[PDB]
């Protein structure tokens, strides 16, 4: 849907890795609300 | 008892009761316990209908699945895996042939209009509106 | 099982997983029905199916690092709970041995998320409350050059689930090797209320 | 603010009187006064629906719309503690009426005077010589249909006792012998022999109705000559050009008595004390209603 | 010649709390008092995916990042208990006789 | 004779209506006791109930003001037949079902009633209900029940919705059938009856001396040539005036119904019916608004401060 | 791969199986009887499961989106109330009968 | 026009009265964006 916030937050460094089967899950839509930043989408956005 | 020119297949459903397992990982969801509240809703002369309110808010803490459910053992088969063709004079009752003589004869020679009492889910019906187990509905 | 989900999904991988759905439905559907067929590798059979269950679940919660529930007798985190009926609880107690523990340490009371002053100001003005405003202000006002680590952010995720006295609740604790999962049945809670479980 | 109207009995009851009263522990009945204690002679419809005089629907309906009503709550052996209905609050009534018309939630109830026989709605008290007549409480569309069907049965019985060449007694009975509402197909108890010279219920209403529709066409002719063309195309013209000359005293007398017989009848077909339900639960046969 | 009654027996209801049952390891709870005023919740994950430098000439996926957000959903439970007005009038009154 | 004194001292005190105020900056205990009103809600604790006084008989009093609590009439409906995105204050219209023992109900908002009648207003009707066929069989024979012109005595208006829990399969709504329409939530907020602007017409605006204390909302089914319509009148008069006033207002359409078709039958002869829906303040009501859906919006008539009170159906001619 | 259909009287778009079974059920439909062919023949139900793998796996557990049958009756009806039923039909998932 | 948030702010009292020709201005629309609260609705809204 890509109705995501996408503002530079103070993000919390958590221990658990969530990368397991991640891109395949986001490929077929496990979530309704998710965003795929590739390359120079991955800048922390402007205020 | 001769064969016609066609050859049907028959589809049923068979309800199988189980006793499921439920696993979920540690701290799968994060919930908020709201404070319970009491509220009266109807206050007639003899008794006052109370009502308690409570609300919770459940949110996930992981991305992928974190809870699962498997059917462990069969308890029993709640339906009879039998022969009960559902009556097409009841699911399409507005259909009728040319004469009334031939239609009445056809409804006579087949099992037509055998249970016209319930034509909906009886849980939706109130309290107090073929004496064997649950007939699996065949279809042709 | 990630052994098929690595090259990306396609027509072929989705077809393969549909066929493996059909295979697992026709072979290993009722894992306690065909448990009682074999008797030798039988405690190991239920043990294998339950280890397969806690291996097919994804324990990657963000609250993984904080210790909320441990065993009383040893400092081992629980890592999941099993909800079954009464007969299956009795059968699994016989098959997985009577070596289960009786108690696990847990939180006594809930944590509290009371809207403090600054979050009240944001709620009053805009109606948007942020969780733990102290940590936001400590990150992007007070020295934002400090990069975040897990060891730094362990009080940030654990808001109030760590400052609770540990009191033991009663639960059967079976071990699938290195985890200590907890079986329990609430049918007791549902039977007196004349209600379907 | 208390509402207990405890009517006291002079001589205490037997056991079977209490056995009849405990099966009507939820019905309503009209009182005489709104005072804290009473005697038994002011209770429901005894003095107007007595067995010794000829009864009529009109004065029964007038008395029923007149006084306060009251659901009954407790029946002791010598006292009948009950509560009256004010329009401020809402109450819990039960459909314990012997012609059992099934109620429904959010329906509108009509407190009617009894038509289906005195013995269906009575508690024949012997220790005191009173007959507590309970008024019929039944839903408004069924009230309308049962009024139409008792009225047409009265008119059609009167015309076939007038002359047997009019109609057939099965033909009037295979239509007006049943009331239908939401598929609940009831059957009505009809007095097939009412007896001539009145002496029965629903004669005075039927006489009023038949005199009204008798005086109706010249009334319409006079009130269209008094004043247009649309009004002179809907009826047939044989009811339009009928007389044009009647004596003014008799014309005024007929118009005035037609007007009284219309206004009483039109106030009557509005069913008077009308109650409006909220949540009728027939697991316990309880309806929750208020005075509307 | 008497008819005897031997006992009236009444069950004691057990109370079952969430922090006492073993389903509370499955979810982490925080007493948020003013919950019906909160319209919606929102959790937010920024997931940066490190990738592997390969040997051959492929179309290289660059520094990827996943922003996934998840919402909360409310749950509203309510049952009806009844109390007769007689008991309430007896409650708010004051007695004097046994 | 002294026990009676202590009892009659408790049954004596009416609420103190007038009060000698001295200065508005004081805000003393007497004016607080005058302005305080007890709630229908508190948290389930001993102190909170014993201070809010929820266990008081008849009203709520901590230990007859012109104020009575409302009465709710709850209906269970097929969840497809009631678009759950509709607001709180919309007037529902329960159809009296012809099924003998059916515990399921068939309520209607007027928007859902519009697609029942015909088969922007039509755009919001078909966006709120993509399916004009699952409601065309709730009424089983709509063509017969309208073609004999007995549709008005089957529809019982049950006033506005107040709270709607969105269940999945069989939906439970809580309406208010009679009395003061107010919410029951943990933050209590005002409920306003919303009627669609194209359906709602006024009656003092159509007519263009004294000011009354309240105005009454009227609903009006009417059988036209092109099908029935559900117009919503607002009036500040009395009922027996309003029957003649709407007879004047429909005296065009009465001649139109006698003109475009000639009623050879006898059951066609009725021309709709009107039923009162309750009273509201005649001064500042029916401030308009727009009801915003996911993609579109219709203009809406937001009557605040309703006292729901349904009357029965009276024919118009 | 060596044929198109095992039968041409129910596989085609205008075939007889899609005549007497493709009628979409309404929750207010006064016959209301349960059908086992409408889980296999209902066209928009047959395209509901095209929303991705994880979407329909989520829809398997979130709601009873197929054609579920009621229980504990004389003849199986389309479940309308469903206030305390619990059923997982994978014949709505993968559309294959045994 | 109903564009205002209508939230209970901590409002600031000024020295200069602004009350002249106000209802006359709001009758004809000197202000593009405003909200009139009459009597009952003049309460501060809920959080």
């Amino acid at each position: 849907n890509e109705g995501v916030e996408n503002r530079p937050f103070p993000y919390l460094t958590v221990d658990a890795d969530l990368l397991s089967n991640l891109r395949q899950s986001a490929a077929e839509g496990l979530f309704h609300s998710f965003d795929l930043l590739v390359g120079k989408d991955a800048r922390e956005a402007g205020i | 008892k001769i064969h016609p020119g066609v050859a049907m297949t028959v589809v049923r459903t068979d309800e199988i009761l189980s006793e499921n397992i439920l696993f979920s990982s540690r701290a799968s969801t994060s919930m908020f316990i709201g404070t319970p509240n009491v509220s009266r809703r109807e206050a007639r002369v003899d008794a006052v209908t109370f009502e308690v309110h409570h609300e919770m808010a459940s949110i996930d803490t992981g991305l992928s699945y974190s809870s699962t459910m498997t059917p462990a053992r069969v308890a029993a088969i709640t339906t009879d895996m039998g022969i009960h063709t559902q009556d097409f004079f009841s699911v399409f009752p507005a259909e009728a042939f040319g004469n009334q003589q031939v239609n009445d004869y056809i409804k006579a020679k087949v099992g037509a209009q055998r249970n016209g009492t319930l034509l909906r889910d009886p849980r939706t019906y109130l309290a107090g509106m073929l004496c064997h187990g649950q007939q699996a509905t065949c279809e042709i | 099982d990630p052994t098929f989900t690595e090259r990306g999904f396609s027509k072929t991988v989705k077809s393969d997983l549909i066929a493996m759905f059909k295979r697992h439905l026709l072979e290993h559907s009722f894992f306690l029905d065909r448990a009682e067929n074999m008797g030798s590798g039988f405690s190991q059979y239920v043990r294998s199916r339950l280890s397969e269950m806690v291996a097919a679940v994804s324990g990657e919660s963000v609250l993984k690092g904080v210790s909320t529930y441990t065993t009383a007798k040893g400092g081992e985190p629980v890592g999941g709970v099993f909800i079954v009926t009464d007969n299956v609880l009795r059968q699994l107690l016989t098959f997985l041995g009577e070596e289960a523990d009786n108690q696990i340490m847990g939180p006594s009371s809930y944590a509290s998320f009371v809207v403090r002053g600054e979050n009240l100001v944001t709620a009053v003005s805009y109606g948007r409350v942020m969780r733990t405003f102290e940590h936001f202000m400590a990150r992007i006002v007070d020295s934002p050059e400090k990069a975040g680590s897990t060891k730094s952010d362990l009080p940030a995720v654990a808001a109030g689930v760590e400052d609770q006295p540990r009191v033991p609740i009663s639960a059967a604790v079976i071990k699938l090797g290195n985890h200590a999962v907890a079986v329990e049945s609430l049918q007791k809670m549902y039977n007196d209320t004349q209600s379907p479980y | 603010m208390d509402l207990k109207v405890v009517v006291s009995l002079s001589s205490r009851l037997y056991t079977d009187e209490i056995a009849k009263m405990q099966q009507r522990i939820g019905c309503i009945l009209p009182l005489a006064s709104t005072h804290g204690t009473q005697n038994v002679q002011g209770l429901g419809l005894g003095q107007v629906y007595s067995l010794e005089t000829v009864p009529d629907y009109v004065s029964m309906y007038n008395y029923l719309s007149d006084c306060t009503l009251a659901v009954l709550d407790e029946v002791s052996v010598d006292s009948l503690i009950l509560t009256k209905i004010v329009p401020g609050q809402t109450y819990a009534i039960k459909n314990k009426y012997q012609p059992f018309f099934q109620w429904h939630g959010t329906g509108s109830l009509s407190v009617m005077p009894p038509v289906f026989g005195r013995e269906h709605a009575t508690v024949k008290l012997e220790s005191n010589d009173v007959d507590i007549v309970f008024p019929m409480v039944l839903p408004t569309p069924i009230a309308e249909e049962v009024l139409q069907k008792i009225l047409l049965f009265n008119v059609y019985s009167r015309v076939v006792m007038q002359a047997p060449g009019n109609a057939d007694m099965l033909d009037v009975h295979m239509h007006l012998g049943s009331v239908s509402y939401l598929g609940h197909h009831y059957e009505l108890a009809l007095p097939e022999v009412p007896g001539p010279l009145g002496l029965a219920l629903l004669d005075n209403l039927s006489l009023y109705f038949c005199i009204m529709v008798t005086l109706l066409p010249r009334a319409s002719m006079r009130l269209v000559r008094g004043l247009n063309l649309f009004q002179e195309m809907v009826p047939d013209e044989i009811a339009r050009i009928d007389l044009d000359d009647l004596s003014v005293a008799d014309d005024l007398s007929r118009m005035r008595v037609m007007m009284t017989y219309l206004q009483s009848l039109a106030s009557l077909f509005n069913l008077g004390p009308r109650l409006a339900t909220a949540a009728y639960s027939q697991e316990t046969l309880t309806a929750t209603c208020w005075l509307r | 010649k008497f008819e005897v009654l031997l006992g009236v027996y009444t069950n004691a209801i057990q109370y079952v709390r969430f922090l006492e049952t073993a389903l509370a390891v499955s979810c982490v709870n925080t007493e948020f008092k003013d919950l019906s005023r909160m319209t919606d919740g929102k959790i937010q994950f920024r997931i940066s995916v490190p990738t592997i430098a390969h040997g051959d000439g492929r179309r290289p996926s660059k520094q990827r990042t996943f922003i996934v957000v998840k919402n909360c959903h409310k749950h509203h439970i309510s049952t009806e208990m009844e109390l007769s007005m007689l008991d309430l009038e007896i409650l708010h009154s004051i007695p004097e006789t046994p | 004779r002294r026990r009676l004194q202590r009892r009659i001292a408790g049954l004596l005190p009416p609420p103190a209506r007038r009060l000698n105020i001295s200065r508005g900056s004081e805000f003393t205990r007497d004016v607080r006791g005058l302005v305080e009103e007890h709630a229908q809600a508190s948290s389930l604790s001993a102190a909170a109930v014993w201070r809010a006084g929820l266990l008081a008989p008849g009203e709520v009093a901590v230990a007859w003001s012109g104020w009575r609590p409302p009465v709710f009439g709850d209906f269970l409906i097929h969840a497809s037949s009631f678009n759950n995105a509709e607001a709180t204050g919309t007037p529902l219209f329960q159809f009296k079902q012809s099924d003998p023992f059916s515990g399921v109900d068939a309520v209607f908002t007027p928007l859902s009633l519009f697609i029942l009648m015909n088969h922007g207003l039509t755009r919001m009707a078909n966006l709120l209900y993509d399916s004009p066929a699952t409601l065309a069989d709730l009424v089983p024979d709509f063509g017969r029940l309208v073609a004999d012109r007995r549709f008005h005595n089957f529809i019982t208006p049950v006033g506005p919705l107040v709270e709607n829990i969105k269940s999945t399969y069989l939906n439970k709504i809580t309406t208010v059938v009679h009395g003061p329409v107010v919410s029951k939530a943990i933050p209590r907020s005002t409920v306003k009856v919303t009627v669609p602007q194209e359906a709602f017409v006024d009656l003092d605006a159509w007519l263009s001396q004294p000011c009354p204390a309240d105005a009454r909302l009227y609903v009006a089914l009417t059988y036209e040539e092109a099908g029935p319509r559900f117009t919503f009148f607002q009036s500040s008069r009395g009922h027996c005036q309003i029957m003649n006033i709407l007879r004047i207002y429909y005296s065009p359409s009465i001649m139109h119904r006698y003109a475009v078709v000639q009623p050879l039958h006898i059951e066609e002869l009725t021309f709709g019916a009107v039923a009162c829906l309750g009273t509201f303040s005649a001064t500042d009501g029916w401030r308009r608004s727009a009801f915003n859906y996911r993609g579109s919006s219709l203009p809406v008539v937001e009557i605040d401060s309703f006292y729901s009170n349904v009357s029965d159906w009276e024919v118009i001619l | 791969e060596y044929r198109s259909t095992v039968n041409p009287w129910a596989s085609q778009l205008g075939s007889l199986g899609d005549i007497m079974y493709n009628s979409s059920y309404r929750q207010t439909a006064v016959p209301g009887l349960y059908s086992p062919c409408r889980a296999f023949f209902n066209k928009e139900e047959l395209l509901r499961n095209n929303r991705g793998l994880y979407n329909m796996v989520n829809e398997y557990s979130q709601r009873l989106g197929g054609h579920p049958a009621t229980s504990n009756t004389e003849v199986q009806f389309v479940v309308i109330a469903g206030t305390d039923v619990f059923l997982e039909q994978p014949c709505s998932f993968l559309q294959e009968a045994f």
